[PDB]
C-alpha cells in the first residue's frame, strides 16, 4: 500500500540534528531531507576551504571562508518544502541537544566529544548515530538506547498462502505446489480453516520449515479436526533489543560486517579509527599527514597499545595488522566521493529507522574499505610527492590516488544512459570526481524523458521550476553548478538508446568511449546497451534498486558475463482464466477493473468516432478484424444508450453494477453451482476457486456508491455532459434519489433459445442522423486525484472483491498495485551509485584480475551488505579451438556472398553452417528447399537481406552482426560465436 | 538468460525440423523469426481427431525469460479455448523458464486437445456443456472439427 504509516508515522515526532557538514554530513542530510522528517537542523561553524569541495557538492569557491552550516542551509532547504532546515547557532552545552530526537555526529566531531554527546543522549533517551570516512575506509555506529523495539523488521508485505491439508500434528501442506516463503522461527495465523474452529481466532504459531512447500506447527487436536480449506498469514511479532553506549562499545564492539572476504579487518579498523583520534590529540588536532611513514608508524604504535587496553577487540593470539593500519594512516586525509555517498545512504537510512521505528537497525558498528579501488602502484606510484596537494578541489582525492591517476580520470570519455534518480546521483559523483574534465575527456548523458513531481519534492537536481524540461539537460546544468570544471564538457542528449538511433550512436561514437554506465530501469534498454557493450568490447557499469534493496554489477570485456547473461526473470503474469472468472487476490480484481476502464471509457469512444468519421468502416472491419462482434457491439451499445442528462449517466452506472456484480455472477453460478461436482467427483469450487455471491446494491456501502459516482462521471466525460469540471465531493442523497426510482431488470439466464453479424450491422444507426456527434475518449491519468480514474478502479475492484470474499483495498493501495509503482528512495539510490563509482576506479586502471572487482548487494532493511566476485564469462571449444562464448566473434571483410561464406567456414574453421540470420530475419537454413537455396547461396549479405526483408539497408550502416548454427568436422552440432561483417 | 534472442530462436528452429514432434508442425516467417505459423493434428480417439488446427505463436521481447504467446486461428469447441483463440495452458501461466521451449508449449497444447479440462474453464458455456452434457458437448466438438478445421490427408 503506502510506504509506511499509522503506528510507523513517528517521523513527524522526529527532529534530526547533524553535526559536521562536509561531504559525509551533506550526503546524509540530503538523503534524510528528501525522505521527509519533522525538521532538519545542521551545525558546522568551521570555515569553508577549497579542499572541502572534494565531496561536499553544495559548496562553491564563493563560499571559501564562510561557515559551512550557513552556506549549506539554503540549498538543503530547497530539497523539500515540507522539511524546515535550520542552523544551530552554537553548541556550548549538551542540554541544547534535548530538543532533538536523533543526533548524528560525522567526521568533524572529535571522539572525546562523541563519547560525551553519546553518554548524554543514551542516558537522556536520545538516539545517537555516528559516521566517519577516511580515504577508502569508513565506519558507522548506531545507539538507539536501552529499550528499542522492532515492530517491522523487513518492511516487506506479510506472506500469505492457501492451505490444502493439516494433520493432528502440525505439518501444514500447501495447495498445488506453492511456496510459503517463510523462514524458520516465523509466526503465522490462520483464517477460513474448516473444522479447526478456534485455530482461526488470531493465535500465533511458531513455524518450523520442514520443506519449501510445507511447515510444522505442533499439536492442533484441541482446536478441532481439520475439514478443508484455509489461509495462513505471517505476522511479525515485536523484538526488544538493547544498544550499548559508545564507551561500552569502544572496548566491546558488536559488528555488522560489510564483506564476507574481509571479516577480520573490522576488528583492526575499529582500533585504527580510534588511534586516528588519539593521533589528533597528540598532534594539535591534525590527522596523520598523507603517505607519511613517521605518522604511520606512530599510528601502528598507538593501535598496538590500544590492543592491550582492549583485549576483547582482537581477542587472544590475534596480531595487529601493520599494513592495514599503515594504509589507514596514509589515507586519513582522503575524501572520496564513492565512500562518502555509500555511507551517506547507509547512515541516512539508519537515521530514518531511528525516526520511524521501521526495519531493523544496525547493531552497532560497521566498517568498510575499498582498497582494491587502488590502482597498480607500478602504473601509479603513491608517495609523499605524487600524492601531495595542488591547491585544488581534488586535493583529498589526490591524497589517495596520486595526481596522474586523477588526471586520467579527468581525461576519460564516458557514456551515461539515463538521467533518472541514479543518473542524477551519478552525474553528481562524476562532477565531484572531475570525470571527463580534462581536455581529452568528456561525458555524454542522454534521456528522452521529462520531469514531473513525485511526492513532497523528491529528486535533488529537479525543482518545481524545472517541470516539463528534459532530465538530461537539467541534471547536466545542475552538476555544472556544483563543479564548473565540467562546464561545456557534458554532452546532454535527449535520444533513445535502441535500434531506432544507431546512426546517432554509431561505430565512431562507441569506439571513442572508455566505458559505459547504465542508469535505466526497463529490461529492453538494458539488454540493448549491454549488447552494444559486448559488440564494441566496452566495460559496462550496471546498478539497480528495489526499495531498500540494491545491487551493482561490472561487465568487463573478455573477462566477465554480460548483463543479459544473468538478468532476472520478469514478474509473473496473471493467468487468463483466474482473471476472468476465479480471482482470489486483490491483484486480479484490480487488473479486471483496469480492463473494464479501458473498454468503458477509452475503446468504445474511439470506436464510435471511427465509425462516424470513416466511410468504409463497417466493410473494412468485416475484412480484417479478429473481434468483429466486439467492435460492432461496442459501437451499437454506445449509440443505442445515448444519455441526454447526468441522471442517465447515474442510471447507466447503476445498471452496469447490476450486470457485473449481480447478473454475471448469477450466470456463473448457473453454469457451476456452489455444490456442483466435477467429473472427477470432487467439488468444482475447491482450492483457489472461491464461490461468489451476487451483490445487492447498497448506496451506503462505500464501494457501490463510488462505483456509481466514478462511472457516471467518466461516462459524462465521454458524452460531454461534464468536462474536467464538477464539484467532486458527492452526497449519497443526490444519487440515492435517482437510483431508488429505477426499475432493475430481473436476471434472465440466457439459456433461452454471418447470421449474428448482419443483425448487428442492421442495428447500427445512420451516421447522417448523428451529425456533429463525438465521443471524447478518456486517457488514464493515475497521478491526478480529480479525475475519478483511481476512484473507479478501486471501487470496481472492491465490488468484485466483495463478490469472491476478497478483502478490499483503499485508493492508495489500489494505485500502488495498478500502477506497478516500483519504489525509488534516496538512501539506496545514493549508496548504490557510490559503489558503482568505486568500481569505476578499477576500470581506469584497466584491471584484468577478476578477483579485484566487486559485484554488490545491499538490503538496508536488515541491514545487509555483501560483495561477490563477478562471474567469469562461459567458454567453449568446437574443433579444439577454445573461445569466449560472450565476447569472441568471427570477423569478415566486405559484402561477401553467402556461398563464399559457407566455403570459407568449411576451409578455415571446419564448420558446416546450418543456420544464418541477421537480426529478426532468417537468411539461410540447411533445410531450405532447392529452389529457395539457389536464389540465396549466390547473394551478398546486403542483397540477401534486401530479398528477405524486401527493404534495403539504410546506408549509414558499416557493420553487421549475424547469428549462425553449424556442425563440426564430424557432422554433429557444435556451439559457435556470432559473425561481424564489416562493409 | 541467453545473450541473444535470434540465436535462441535459430537453435530452436533447427531442432524443430531436425527432431520434429509427431502431429505438429511449427515454422517461422522468414522476415520475422518471432512469428511462427503452427498446425496441430487432433489426437486420435478424441473429438478432434479428423481435423488439423491452425495456431499463431509469437515470441516477446524478453523471450526466453517470458513465455511465448499463442492463439488458435481455427474455430474450435473446447472448455479451455475461447472464441478469439486464447488458451488457458498450465505451461503458459505459472511454469516458465529458459529451460522450457516452443516444443514444450506445442506438446502441452496437443495434450490439452487430447484431455480437455472443464474443471479449470475459459469458455464457461463449453465447460457447462462438458460437465453436465459431456457426450453431447463432445459431439458438438466433432461437428465443429469437420465443419471448421481442415481435413487430414
Ligand atoms: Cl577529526
Ligand atoms: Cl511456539
Ligand atoms: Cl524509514
Ligand atoms: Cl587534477
Amino acid at each position: 500500500a503506502v510506504l509506511g504509516k499509522e503506528a510507523m508515522l513517528k517521523m513527524q515526532t522526529s527532529n534530526v540534528l547533524i553535526l559536521g557538514l562536509k561531504g559525509l554530513g551533506v550526503e546524509i542530510a540530503k538523503n534524510v531531507v528528501l525522505a521527509g522528517v519533522k525538521s532538519m537542523t545542521v551545525f558546522d561553524p568551521e570555515p569553508v576551504q577549497l579542499a572541502d569541495l572534494s565531496t561536499q557538492f553544495f559548496l562553491t569557491e564563493k563560499d571559501i571562508g564562510q561557515k559551512r552550516g550557513d552556506v549549506t542551509r539554503a540549498k538543503l532547504a530547497e530539497l523539500n518544502a515540507y522539511v524546515p532546515v535550520n542552523v544551530l547557532d552554537s553548541l556550548d552545552d549538551v542540554t541544547q541537544l534535548s530538543q532533538f530526537q536523533v543526533v548524528v555526529a560525522t567526521d568533524t566531531v572529535s571522539l572525546e566529544d562523541k563519547v560525551k554527546i553519546n553518554e548524554f543522549c543514551h542516558s537522556s533517551g536520545i538516539r545517537f548515530i555516528s559516521s566517519e570516512t577516511r580515504g577508502l575506509f569508513g565506519n558507522t555506529f548506531v545507539d538507539l538506547g536501552d529499550e528499542f523495539t522492532v515492530l517491522d523488521p523487513t518492511g516487506e508485505e506479510p506472506r500469505t498462502g492457501m492451505v490444502s491439508d493439516i494433520e493432528p500434528d502440525g505439518t501444514v501442506t500447501m495447495l498445488d505446489d506453492n511456496r510459503h516463503g517463510l523462514e524458520d522461527g516465523n509466526f503465522v495465523r490462520f483464517s477460513e480453516v474448516e473444522g479447526l474452529d478456534k485455530l482461526n481466532d488470531g493465535t500465533l504459531f511458531k513455524v518450523e520449515v520442514l520443506g519449501p512447500f510445507a511447515f510444522r506447527i505442533g499439536s492442533v487436536k484441541e482446536y478441532g479436526e481439520y475439514k478443508k480449506g484455509g489461509i495462513f498469514t505471517e505476522v511479525k511479532v515485536p523484538r526488544k533489543i538493547s544498544f550499548k553506549s559508545l564507551k561500552q562499545q569502544l572496548s566491546n564492539p558488536e559488528f555488522v560486517f560489510s564483506d564476507f572476504a574481509k571479516f577480520d579487518r573490522a576488528a583492526q579498523l575499529h582500533l585504527g579509527f580510534q588511534a586516528l583520534h588519539q593521533f589528533a590529540v597528540r598532534h594539535n588536532g591534525e590527522l596523520p599527514r598523507t603517505m607519511n611513514d613517521e605518522d604511520a608508524n606512530e599510528l601502528i604504535k598507538l593501535v598496538t597499545d590500544l590492543s592491550v587496553q582492549q583485549p576483547e577487540v582482537l581477542g587472544e593470539g590475534v596480531d595487529v595488522n601493520e599494513d592495514l593500519i599503515k594504509e589507514l594512516s596514509y589515507q586519513a586525509r582522503g575524501d572520496i566521493p564513492g565512500v562518502v555517498a555509500f555511507f551517506g545512504g547507509l547512515v541516512a537510512q539508519e537515521v530514518l529507522k531511528a525516526c520511524s521505528g521501521k526495519f531493523t537497525p544496525l547493531k552497532q558498528f560497521m566498517y568498510f574499505d575499498s582498497l582494491e579501488s587502488l590502482p597498480d602502484p607500478k602504473n601509479f606510484p603513491r608517495n609523499e610527492k605524487t600524492t601531495q596537494p595542488v591547491n585544488s578541489r581534488y586535493d583529498n582525492q589526490i591524497a589517495v590516488f596520486g595526481l596522474d591517476f586523477q588526471k586520467k580520470i579527468a581525461n576519460s570519455k564516458v557514456f551515461l544512459v539515463g538521467s533518472g534518480a541514479i543518473g542524477c546521483e551519478m552525474l553528481k559523483n562524476w562532477a565531484l570526481l572531475g570525470l571527463g574534465s580534462g581536455s581529452d575527456g568528456y561525458i555524454v548523458v542522454t534521456d528522452n524523458d521529462s520531469i514531473e513531481k513525485s511526492n513532497a519534492n523528491r529528486q535533488f537536481l529537479f525543482r518545481p521550476k524545472d517541470v516539463g524540461k528534459n532530465k538530461s539537460e537539467v541534471a547536466a546544468e545542475a552538476v555544472c553548478a556544483m563543479n564548473p570544471d565540467l562546464k561545456g564538457k557534458i554532452n546532454a542528449k535527449i535520444d533513445k538508446v535502441g535500434p531506432e538511433t544507431e546512426e546517432i550512436f554509431n561505430d565512431s561514437f562507441w569506439e571513442s568511449l572508455d566505458f559505459v554506465t547504465n542508469a535505466l530501469d526497463n529490461v529492453d534498454a538494458r539488454t540493448y546497451v549491454d549488447r552494444r557493450c559486448v559488440f564494441y568490447r566496452k566495460p559496462l557499469l550496471e546498478s539497480g534498486t528495489l526499495g531498500t534493496k540494491g545491487n551493482t554489477q561490472v561487465i568487463i570485456p573478455r573477462l566477465t558475463e554480460s548483463y543479459s547473461s544473468s538478468r532476472d526473470p520478469p514478474e509473473k503474469s496473471i493467468p487468463l482464466c483466474t482473471l476472468r472468472s476465479f480471482p482470489n487476490k486483490i491483484d486480479h480484481t484490480i487488473a479486471w477493473a483496469k480492463s473494464l476502464f479501458q473498454g468503458y471509457f477509452t475503446d468504445s469512444a474511439e470506436n464510435v468516432n471511427m465509425y462516424l468519421t470513416q466511410p468504409n468502416f463497417v466493410e473494412q472491419t468485416l475484412k480484417q478484424s479478429g473481434d468483429v462482434k466486439g467492435v460492432l457491439e461496442s459501437i451499437s451499445d454506445s449509440l443505442s444508450s445515448k444519455p441526454h442528462n447526468f441522471e442517465d449517466c447515474i442510471k447507466w452506472a447503476r445498471l452496469e453494477f447490476e450486470k457485473k456484480f449481480n447478473h454475471d455472477i448469477k450466470q456463473l453460478l448457473f453454469n457451476f453451482p456452489k455444490d456442483a461436482k466435477t467429473s472427477n467427483g470432487e467439488p468444482f469450487w475447491s482450492g483457489a476457486k472461491r464461490a461468489p455471491t451476487p451483490l445487492e446494491f447498497d448506496i451506503y456501502n462505500n464501494d457501490h456508491f463510488h462505483f456509481v459516482v466514478a462511472g457516471a462521471s467518466l461516462r459524462a466525460y465521454n458524452y460531454g455532459i461534464k468536462s474536467d469540471d464538477s464539484n467532486s465531493k458527492p452526497n449519497v442523497d443526490e444519487y440515492k434519489s435517482v437510483i431508488d426510482h429505477m426499475i432493475i431488470p430481473e436476471f434472465t439466464p440466457n439459456a433461452n433459445l454471418s447470421d449474428e453479424i448482419d443483425q448487428l450491422v442492421s442495428s447500427l444507426p445512420d451516421p447522417s442522423t448523428l451529425a456533429g456527434f463525438k465521443l471524447e475518449p478518456v486517457d488514464f491519468e493515475k497521478d491526478d486525484d480529480t479525475n475519478h480514474h483511481i476512484e473507479f478502479i478501486t471501487a470496481c475492484s472492491n465490488c468484485r472483491a466483495q463478490n469472491y470474499f476478497i478483502e478490499t483495498a483503499d485508493r492508495q493501495k489500489t494505485k500502488f498495485i495498478a500502477g506497478r509503482i516500483i519504489p525509488a528512495i534516496a538512501t539506496t539510490t545514493s549508496l548504490v551509485t557510490g559503489l558503482v563509482n568505486l568500481e569505476l576506479y578499477k576500470l581506469i586502471d584497466n584491471k584484468t584480475d577478476i578477483e579485484q572487482y566487486k559485484n554488490g548487494f545491499v538490503n538496508l532493511a536488515l541491514p545487509f551488505f555483501g560483495f561477490s566476485e563477478p562471474i567469469a564469462s562461459p567458454k567453449g571449444e568446437y574443433n579444439n579451438k577454445k573461445y569466449d562464448k560472450i565476447w569472441d566473434r568471427f570477423d569478415i571483410k566486405g559484402d561477401i556472398k553467402l556461398s563464399d561464406l559457407i566455403e570459407h567456414f568449411e576451409k578455415d574453421e571446419g564448420l558446416e553452417i546450418t543456420m544464418l540470420s541477421y537480426g529478426v530475419s532468417l537468411l539461410y537454413a540447411s533445410f531450405f528447399p532447392p529452389k529457395k537455396l539457389k536464389e540465396r547461396l549466390n547473394l551478398p549479405i546486403t542483397q540477401l537481406v534486401k530479398l528477405v526483408t524486401k527493404k534495403d539497408i539504410p546506408a549509414h550502416v558499416s557493420t553487421m552482426i549475424l547469428e549462425i548454427c553449424a556442425d563440426d568436422k564430424e557432422g554433429e552440432d557444435v556451439e559457435v560465436p556470432f559473425i561481424t561483417i564489416h562493409l | 538468460g541467453m545473450a541473444s534472442l535470434p540465436k535462441r530462436i535459430i537453435k530452436e528452429t533447427e531442432k524443430l525440423v531436425s527432431d520434429p514432434v509427431p502431429g505438429i508442425t511449427a515454422e517461422p516467417h522468414d522476415d520475422n523469426l518471432r512469428y511462427f505459423q503452427v498446425t496441430i493434428e487432433g489426437p486420435e480417439q478424441s473429438p478432434y481427431e479428423d481435423g488439423i488446427f491452425e495456431l499463431e505463436l509469437y515470441l516477446p521481447d524478453d523471450y526466453p525469460m517470458e513465455a511465448p504467446k499463442v492463439r488458435f486461428l481455427t474455430k474450435i469447441y473446447h472448455p479451455n479455448i475461447d472464441r478469439l483463440g486464447r488458451i488457458c495452458l498450465d505451461v503458459l501461466k505459472t511454469n516458465w523458464s529458459p529451460a522450457l521451449q516452443i516444443r514444450t508449449v506445442l506438446l502441452s497444447i496437443q495434450a490439452l486437445l487430447a484431455s480437455p479440462n472443464p474443471n479449470d474453464p475459459l469458455a464457461n458455456d463449453v465447460a457447462e456443456d462438458w460437465i453436465k452434457n459431456e457426450q453431447g458437448a463432445k459431439a458438438k466438438a466433432r461437428e465443429w472439427t469437420k465443419l471448421y478445421a481442415k481435413k487430414k490427408p
